[PDB]
């Protein structure tokens, strides 16, 4: 659907876009800290970050939504 | 040489005796015709087993199995 | 902290280029001293060039702050023309060459490779001891790799190679192959050396007189001997160019249909047997001209000489050829040409 | 003939090195050439942890004892480090649980006694392999 | 089969830059995860690989592809999903796929680098004990050729899963970034050192720098490729870029193997 | 052996042996070839092998009377039974090779307590037992009744995996 959710709970350590970014599917959106992996989370379509809903240092949820594209 | 049945303590009388073994025989249950029962091999479980095209179990199973008599 | 994937790679190509002398030029230079060739060269030296691929390397005895890499043995795979084998070899540098734990589980999982790919395995047997911080282990792991030959005897060729003192538990194993090749006057095979002999039962004896490798092909426990290893590896060549891989496939055809007339080499049979009963003649010239060419190779030429075991080819396909030899002992056949046949 | 596993240990020992995990590979590898060759039956009587719930659940029957009994891969410790979810030993992987949800129970036995009883049923259906004749 | 113009002479001989490429592709920072395609597109002939199942269960690529023209089922732990965690979906699409392949005696190549299995309740709640053993029994009785390339992490019962070497994989190798353990240095210094992390607390040392200490001895010490290569449960640890050479080598062998499994009727995989 | 697979006789070892017998003229025998086809039987042989060990059971006394890593199924000891590589005379002279001076005094008193030694702590049953190489150590009266129990849990015992194939070769 219209959004990038967290796939675990993990700790942002990089949000890799700007709100009113246009992003490519694939592209990266955010790194978590998670499991000790710094999982890359990657948009699911080509559209445009809005609604950004993540900032560095916070640990997030899971199914926590990070973007909407 | 056969195997007798034994009585061990006490004397009983030939009326008691009478009893005792008829009884016993009455015990005596079973088929009335123990004998060698008629072989029938069809669909018996070793036919119905993957065997590899090498395996010694068709020698020391199947094989064996089928001709044992 | 964490070591980079350079630093992880370099290091695992200094540690593989140290596991190919475990020993160190400490026991580097007594082999140097000695003359003999590495392990490892040895199996260089019979497979293909750069064919060997090497199986547990970096093995070592478990928990053992002492142990050294390979545990004493060198396995792996290769080809010889081309041919897939399994080939190990001792290495007397590593503990003396002695049967340990991981060299005991390292020439088990070659054999079970072996009996599971189908091909031939050649073993460079040069010292197998006891090991002795250990032997009752060693005493184990020779009935391990005693059992493992219940996979291979019949399903594919073996072959052992006699380059040392193959003595007490370590003959065990290669009488079990069927091919011995033995160096002289430095092959030898016993159980109970000299000095046990002296000391149990009095008698002096030498290890030629006890072993060596021309009483042993006369005894008929070995089936070749050779003046050195390279002719060894060319034996073993040869004898594995008449055979097939495993009991299942087919042999090489070489040569087929050559001289499908009648030659003059053929007419030279009508009058090459002696006219009266009473001679005797070399059967070699028969079974130079009844087969496809000279290549009639002969094994355990020493024992039991008044008979014949070798291979030919007819239209290219190889035959076993027995052949009673009138030259030796009027061609009857004794005790060994018996069990030779048999054997064959 | 049959083999009857009765299962109780905390995974691997965590000082022996890999080899506990060789050994366990051995293992599961016997119970699958086993499998479908002769009766394999899982006693579950304590808490089975790590690799030690992989063999049973390659058997043919898995009975647990009520509450005594657990097995889960994942410690509860784990579960909380890595999402968060405080659970009990008994929540993650009770006789319960694995009945009622799991599906990896064939019976809940109230006691030890119950759990051989229910055993030597078992046992009096099956043939000793796949090949004998039944009783 | 397609024939194929195989080069001759030794795997290191016969490298080419597309396989020189594979020496630089692990990370350096064990946290760091990579696209598991870039190893397997590289092994595979002319990077053709089809993906069976791409859209589910992304933590394992499983899939078709040839090494020297000899079909091959890849399955492969994808270390950018759940860290490459084993879980239900995974477990069920890598058996379904092994089982498919040894039916029609297509030999299947492991690529491993599984932390362990996806902890969480749900995951407890629905099997993953009955289910993950669907890919150990897959695994063990697929009778077709079992490569295993070990690419970083091999640990605890995934390493069991992901073809070990009794579960009786014909060829492991190991490159010089893998880790094979029981479980992470974190645990298992909390585990093998609790009696002095008892000691330190109450001497009121700094267990924290304690634990940095005794796990940084741990790793150093046995999470590597070596311990399991002593044991001989690793067959060769090699350069990454061998990895084609000693695979098209395994599969050019084994292409009949002489193995054989008890008679049965059927086995009784979990359902 | 051979003749009792061949017939299905299950194979009782009651060992008791230091091993082949050490001699030239046993050399001359053949003595590696016969032993290499006693070792040969009793790998071959499917029928159940159950094995009783007595007192010595030396070197290849111990592989070749039936040990559990030559396929025997159950392997049983006395506490009597001397499990080694080679008797503890044999260990001994083999160490007294070294500094070989055999008329000096303390050389045959370092022998003795060489000797006392290894059969208090090699020559045993324990190794074995604790490696598992034999799976019982046993009171000699329960013997029979053991080999009763043993051999009705072998009664159907199967042998494999075996590649069947013509023939398995022997040394001859
Ligand atoms: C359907 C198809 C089915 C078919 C399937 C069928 C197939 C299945 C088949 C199944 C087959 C079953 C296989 C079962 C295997 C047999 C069981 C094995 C166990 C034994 O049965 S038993 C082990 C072996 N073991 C001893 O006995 C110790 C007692 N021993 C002896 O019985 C002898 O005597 C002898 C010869 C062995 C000992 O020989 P030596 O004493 O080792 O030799 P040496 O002293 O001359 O020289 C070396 C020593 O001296 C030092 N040394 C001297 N010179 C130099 C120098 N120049 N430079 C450096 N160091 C030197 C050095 O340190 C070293 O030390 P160390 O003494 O080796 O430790
Ligand atoms: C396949 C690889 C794996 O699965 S790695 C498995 C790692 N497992 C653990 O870390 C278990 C730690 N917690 C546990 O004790 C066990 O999980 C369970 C089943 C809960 C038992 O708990 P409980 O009955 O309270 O025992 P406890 O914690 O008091 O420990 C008692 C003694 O047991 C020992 N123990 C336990 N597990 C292991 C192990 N895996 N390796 C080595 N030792 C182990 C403890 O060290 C302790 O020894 P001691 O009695 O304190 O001398
Ligand atoms: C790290 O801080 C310890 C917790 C993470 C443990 C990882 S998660 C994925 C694997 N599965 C498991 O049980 N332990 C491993």
């Amino acid at each position: 659907g219209d959004a990038v959710t967290a796939p675990m709970q993990g700790t942002v350590v990089k949000v890799a876009v700007e709100e009113g970014q246009e992003v490519s599917a694939g592209d990266l959106v955010v790194v978590l800290e998670a499991m000790k992996m710094e999982n890359p989370v990657t948009a699911h379509k080509d559209g445009t970050i809005t609604g950004l809903a993540v900032e560095a240092g916070a640990a997030i949820t899971q199914g926590t939504v990070i973007a909407e594209i | 040489h056969e195997a007798h049945i034994k009585v061990l303590r006490g004397e009983p009388t030939p009326e008691e005796m009478a009893a005792l073994m008829a009884v016993l025989a009455s015990a005596g249950g079973g088929p009335a015709e123990p004998v060698k029962k008629e072989r029938n091999m069809w669909g018996h479980p070793v036919d119905k087993l993957r065997y590899s095209v090498f395996s010694w179990q068709r020698v020391t199973l199947l094989e064996r199995t089928h001709m044992r008599r | 902290t964490n070591k980079t994937t350079a630093e992880l790679l370099a290091e695992l190509r200094e540690k593989l280029e140290l596991a190919k002398e475990p020993g160190g030029e400490k026991a580097v230079a007594k082999r140097e001293k000695k003359g003999i060739p590495s392990a490892r060269a040895r199996i260089n030296a019979l497979l293909d060039p750069g064919s060997f691929i090497e199986i547990g390397a970096l093995a070592k005895t478990p928990g053992d702050p002492n142990a050294l890499y390979g545990d004493g043995v060198v396995t792996g795979r290769g080809t010889i023309d081309g041919r897939p084998v399994g080939v190990f070899s001792h290495d007397q540098t590593v503990f003396q060459g002695s049967v340990g734990e991981m060299f005991g589980r390292k020439v088990a999982r070659l054999m079970e490779w072996v009996a599971m790919v189908g091909c031939p395995i050649i073993g460079i047997n040069d010292s197998a001891g006891a090991r002795i911080q250990d032997a009752v282990t060693s005493l184990a792991w020779y009935a391990e790799l005693g059992r493992r030959h219940e996979m291979l005897r019949g399903l594919v060729p073996e072959i052992s190679l006699i380059f040392g003192k193959c003595a007490g538990g370590a003959v065990y194993s290669p009488i079990q192959t069927d091919l011995l090749v033995a160096v002289r006057d430095q092959g030898y095979m016993f159980i109970t050396g000299p000095d046990v002999i002296k000391d149990v039962t009095g008698e002096d004896v030498t290890f030629d007189e006890l072993g060596g490798a021309d009483e042993q092909a006369k005894r008929g426990n070995i089936h070749k001997v050779v003046n050195s290893e390279a002719e060894a590896y060319q034996y073993v060549r040869d004898y594995l160019s008449f055979l097939p891989s495993n009991h299942f496939d087919n042999p090489p055809i070489v040569n087929p249909g050559m001289e499908p007339e009648i030659t003059p080499h053929d007419l030279e049979l009508d009058s090459i047997v002696p006219d009266a009963d009473n001679m005797a003649y070399d059967m070699h010239e028969i079974l130079l001209r009844i087969f496809d060419d000279g290549d009639v190779f002969e094994i355990a030429e020493q024992r039991g000489p008044a008979m014949i075991t070798a291979f030919a080819r007819v239209d290219g396909h190889p035959v076993g050829v027995i052949a009673n030899q009138p030259m030796v002992l009027s061609g009857a056949i004794d005790n060994e040409a018996s069990d030779k046949a048999a054997s064959f | 003939r049959p083999l009857i596993g009765i299962n109780d240990g905390a995974g691997a020992r965590i000082q022996e090195g890999v080899v506990s995990l060789g050994l366990y590979s051995r293992i599961f590898h016997n119970n699958i050439k086993a499998s479908g060759v002769i009766p394999q039956i899982s006693l579950i009587m304590g808490a089975a942890a790590g690799g030690h719930v992989y063999s049973p659940a390659l058997t043919d029957f898995v009975v647990m004892v009520d509450q005594t009994s657990q097995m889960f891969i994942t410690g509860p410790d784990v579960i909380k480090t890595v999402t968060g979810e405080d659970v009990t030993m008994e929540e993650l992987g009770g006789a319960h649980t694995h009945m009622a949800k799991s599906g990896t129970a064939h019976y809940v036995a109230s006691g030890e006694q119950d759990a051989f009883d229910y055993v030597r049923d078992l046992l009096s259906y099956l043939p000793p392999n796949n090949y004998a004749d039944p009783p | 089969l397609y024939p194929v113009a195989i080069p001759e002479g030794s795997i290191e001989e016969t490298l080419t830059d597309e396989d020189l490429e594979l020496d630089t592709l692990i990370p350096d920072s064990p946290n760091q995860p990579y696209d598991m395609h870039e190893v397997i597109t590289r092994i595979l002939d002319d990077d053709e690989f089809l993906e069976v199942q791409a859209g589910y269960a992304g933590n394992i690529v499983v899939g078709f592809g040839r090494v020297e023209g000899r079909p091959v089922g890849i399955v492969a732990n994808q270390p950018t999903q759940f860290a490459g965690c084993l879980d239900i979906n995974a477990s069920e699409k890598a058996a379904r796929f092994i089982r498919t392949c040894d039916c029609f005696n297509i030999p299947i190549v492991l690529l491993v680098d599984v932390p362990g299995f996806l902890p969480g309740t749900d995951q407890e709640y629905n099997g993953i004990i009955r289910r993950g053993a669907k890919l150990l029994y897959a695994y063990g009785e697929a009778t077709v050729a079992k490569v295993t390339v070990i690419t970083r992490k091999s640990y605890g019962g995934a390493y069991c899963v992901m073809g070990s070497k009794d579960m009786g994989a014909d060829v492991v190798v190991a490159w010089p970034t893998a880790q094979i353990a029981v479980m992470g240095a974190s645990g298992a210094v909390g585990f093998v050192y609790r009696q002095q992390l008892k000691e330190a607390a109450k001497n009121g040392e700094d267990v924290d720098a304690l634990r940095l200490e005794l796990q940084q001895t741990y790793e150093d010490t046995l999470v590597n490729p070596y311990i399991a290569a002593e044991r001989g449960y690793v067959d060769a640890v090699i350069p990454p870029s061998h990895t084609r050479g000693y695979v098209a080598n395994a599969l050019r062998l084994l292409e009949r193997k002489i193995v054989q499994m008890p008679p049965k009727k059927h086995g009784n995989i979990p359902l | 052996i051979r003749f009792c697979d061949s017939y299905n006789l299950p194979l009782v070892f009651v060992v008791d042996t230091p091993g082949a017998m050490p001699g030239v003229a046993e050399e001359k025998g053949g003595i590696i070839k016969r032993g290499g086809r006693f070792f040969n039987a009793i790998v071959e042989a499917d029928v159940p092998k159950v094995t009783v060990i007595i007192r010595k059971a030396y070197g290849g006394g111990y592989a070749v009377m039936g040990s559990k890593q030559l396929s025997a199924d159950l392997n049983f000891a006395w506490p009597t039974a001397r499990i080694a590589v080679i008797g503890a005379e044999g260990a001994a002279q083999l160490l007294v090779k070294r500094f070989p001076d055999p008329n000096a005094p303390e050389v045959q008193k370092i022998r003795d307590d060489f000797i006392e030694g290894y059969n208090l702590n090699m020559a045993t049953p324990w190794i074995a037992a604790e490696r598992g190489y034999i799976d019982a150590v046993i009171q000699p009266h329960e013997t029979r009744l053991l080999l009763r129990k043993s051999l009705r849990l072998l009664r159907d015992k199967q042998n494999g995996p075996k590649v069947q194939r013509k023939h398995g070769l022997l040394p001859l």
